[PDB]
């Protein structure tokens, strides 16, 4: 994924 | 080789405005990612991206999964407000 989109939003 | 701040954000109708990393592997450190303009943590403006988690509203998550991290989370929007503490690399 691009580094906008990695990773669990909150 | 770190700063540690202690975080306090309002959750908005959106969330707390950054995406969680990490905690996946056994060792891998807990750390944020993108931060979401406007947000919560945008406009309090202490969040930066890269900054380790290391405790979420009074639970420790040092050495501990990204599952558990987020459940956290899920449990500090229900209530409305979030205290995270962080470390920085200086």
């Amino acid at each position: 994924l691009p580094f906008e989109l990695r990773g669990h939003l909150v | 080789d770190y700063q540690e701040q202690d975080i306090f954000l309002w959750r908005k109708e959106t969330g707390f405005g950054f995406r969680i990393l990490g905690g996946n592997e056994p060792g891998e450190p807990i750390y944020i990612g993108h931060i979401v303009p406007l947000g919560a943590a945008d406009t309090d403006g202490r969040l930066r991206s890269g900054d380790e988690l290391i405790c979420v509203d009074g639970t420790p998550v040092i050495g501990k999964s990204h599952q558990l991290v987020v459940q956290l989370m899920q449990q500090a929007a229900k209530q409305g407000h979030v205290n995270l503490t962080v470390r920085r690399k200086v």
